[PDB]
């Protein structure tokens, strides 16, 4: 399974639909909170920083810090813009150091179809390494 | 006029957008561009006639950007935030072009750098890329204004910003690589943005009109992509480098597409940007 | 459309101010205000429904500058880094009006600050003033522009300048007019600027021109300042500081006069300020 | 007698001619240079800092560090404006510092009728 994150501008969310794989979507709306039943690989935008001068979004933390959810994780793809230098694909970074889970994959935007073709091969893969 | 209120946001994106640009505000000053002088020595006249073509060439185009690109999206404009963030935008446009000029004094002769605005003068694809854009920028349609802008500053502009970076992957000129940097910085947010709006924007149209305007925007893509491969090929005519360049280019122009939420054209065969180049960038 | 050559400057004046403006760059975000809450809490009500009031109307006034003032001097740019200077300016404009909105956030009541907003939109004289500036924004002279953005920021904001002055005086909200002095230094350099330009403006017209506009100027003045009273009376109406509000403002008035190159009309009689007012300023 | 400069802007131009009282310009054009030959008091305006971060202007330097006119200085007046807060007047204060005289008033813009009667006055009792 997937766990994703998308702000309003929806280029993640654009990647998870030509993806083409079963994936939950962290609320949008910050008071609405989500729980999941199985394990799972979290792929989130970076926003530093604008609304929160961090990378990972609000959204996202509140959804981490529910340790139900955080012992479900299994690892985490992050988005971003490479013209970001070495904050590119932050949100991924910090979570998977906080965390304690491997960053699995690093892509811009809604993501090339290279993008989509390693991402659908390097999932498929790690569930078969995985209990 | 009403007056703004920033604790009434319409769209968080405008916040967000106004805090990224302005805590990222820079000047040329900040950079020591000087540093610089020993790498400039070590160039071939060849290396150093097509940096200084390079930079006037995107003089001119940031300089169109602040005087006419930036203004031109204000009267459609969603949010009084938008207007304000639109400010910002065009101010940095001053910025980026005024950085082209701190390079020339820092690094060049006076001679050679009018020359090099002599030749950026006379050279046709670049008169055409201009003339294009300015076209939409002047028309009557406010959604072809937003493709026009992310396609000059998310795409075209690579086939100048790839030159520092390169430099860059051999240490050399690695402070006006930074400035270039701080100027891609702005440009990946710009396009951003602009390519956020335009979505908005078509929301409120007709499928027809959506359908039309995509038509239009892949058109628009590949004709300034071709017109791009010619002054690619102008530019960089006396060293090795075009493949890599138009590669360079088509990775972007990939980008620039997706801040419009259009999806990639370019095959990944096309844009196979050279490892050391990407890593300039991060 | 021609690229900007930053090296070849025609008016030294256009680099000076461009230096100075975009080196003094700042955001509301780099004061300290949240050190002002307990100074806020011992003001009275009275003296914390001015301040909102007082803000709300300068919050108006700073987006007219940054939508309509700014950008409509453009056109009449004598060169082409006059044109740059004048991005920065408008873009500052911005700045000015989100940092009111940035002492709201900090500092006061959602439901207190849309009363503020609700007085302001029904208060006649800040709309006379709004009213008046725009539609010589929107006119067909050039320089009539420039005669009310002097007039506006040198002068006309000074009756809500005047508060964050006093609480200095006082000790109080001490960083809130610190935020404040940052604004008055850019519109110092402002009024200063745009009335050099007069001047220059000034030189290409008939001396019986010239006449006709000195009139018109002091005719505005005169105007603008009757309105002035009117609104200063309202927003100070529970305080007993409109008179010295009033002298500040002829004080103010003078310096605007100066700034395009007039002398002062109002004698040191009206124009007495108290002195720790000025000990504020610097 | 005066020693004066004002930029383009003419500001302290302005100032000198309704003032009404004899004095010399720093020539604005900075290949030029002046002496003089009697003592003075010299007014000068702030400009810390559009490129040059110095708050005198460079015509002002190069006037100054001529040894035979330095030695005629007497005194000093800044013109600039309040709004600089700290820096109001900064070059009255540099130039009184590095040439130790005194730093005699601050005024601002072309100065008012105030100004022009304080310096009409304050001139006339320190050369007595
Ligand atoms: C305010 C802001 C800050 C950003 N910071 C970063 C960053 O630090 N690193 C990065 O790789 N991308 C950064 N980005 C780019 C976004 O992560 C990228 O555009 C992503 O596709 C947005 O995904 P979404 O539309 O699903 O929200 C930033 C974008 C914005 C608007
Ligand atoms: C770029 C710039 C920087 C300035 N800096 C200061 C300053 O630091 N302190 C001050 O009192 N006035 C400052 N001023 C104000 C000028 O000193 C003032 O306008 C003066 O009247 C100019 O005189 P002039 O027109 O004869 O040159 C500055 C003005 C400019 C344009
Ligand atoms: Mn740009
Ligand atoms: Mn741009
Ligand atoms: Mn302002
Ligand atoms: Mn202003």
């Amino acid at each position: 399974q997937l766990v994703y994150f998308s702000s309003s501008s929806e280029n993640t969310q654009r990647f998870i639909e030509r993806l083409g794989l079963p994936a939950v979507r962290i609320p949008l709306n910050e008071r609405e909170r989500i729980q999941v039943d199985e394990p799972y690989i979290l792929i989130v935008p970076s926003y530093g920083g604008g609304g929160t001068a961090g990378a990972v979004p609000r959204q996202v933390i509140r959804f981490l810090n529910d340790e139900h959810n955080r012992a479900l994780l299994r690892g985490v793809i992050a988005s971003g813009n490479r013209n970001f230098g070495e904050a590119y694909g932050r949100a991924g970074d910090v979570i998977a150091r906080k965390c304690g889970v491997p960053w699995l994959y690093r892509f811009e935007l809604m993501g090339t179809q290279s993008d989509i073709e390693n991402v659908r091969k390097g999932v498929t893969e790690f569930w078969q390494r995985q209990p | 006029i009403s007056a703004i209120n920033w604790n009434k946001i319409s769209d968080d994106k405008d916040l967000e957008v106004w805090n990224r640009l302005t805590s990222n505000f820079w000047l040329p000053e900040k950079v020591p561009l000087s540093n610089d002088i020993p790498a400039w020595q070590t160039l071939t006249v060849v290396e150093q006639q097509l940096t200084m073509r390079v930079f006037t060439g995107l003089t001119l185009l940031d300089t169109l950007q602040n005087v006419i690109g930036a203004p031109s999206l204000m009267p459609d404009a969603l949010t009084p935030h938008e207007e304000a963030v639109l400010s910002n935008i065009s101010f940095m446009e001053a910025v980026h072009a005024r950085s082209y000029s701190s390079i020339f004094s820092t690094l060049c002769q006076t001679k050679d750098v009018d020359a090099a605005y002599a030749w950026s003068e006379e050279n046709a694809p670049l008169q055409r890329k201009a003339q294009i854009i300015q076209q939409h920028y002047r028309g009557d349609d406010p959604l072809k204004k937003k493709i026009a802008s992310v396609f000059l500053e998310s795409f075209l502009f690579y086939s100048g910003f790839w030159l520092p970076m390169y430099f860059s992957s051999r240490g050399k000129l690695t402070n006006t690589a930074d400035l270039i940097r701080l100027i891609i910085r702005d440009e990946a947010v710009h396009g951003y943005y602009i390519g956020y709006k335009y979505q908005k924007n078509m929301e409120k149209i007709s499928l027809g009109q959506r359908e039309e305007l995509k038509s239009f925007a892949f058109d628009l893509l590949l004709e300034l992509y071709d017109n791009e491969l010619q002054y690619t090929d102008e530019l960089y005519a006396e060293t090795p480098w075009a493949d890599d360049v138009k590669a360079f280019l088509c990775y972007n122009a990939n980008k620039a597409l997706m801040n419009l939420g259009y999806e990639p054209l370019f095959p990944a065969e096309m844009a196979e940007v050279n490892p050391a180049i990407l890593a300039a960038l991060s």
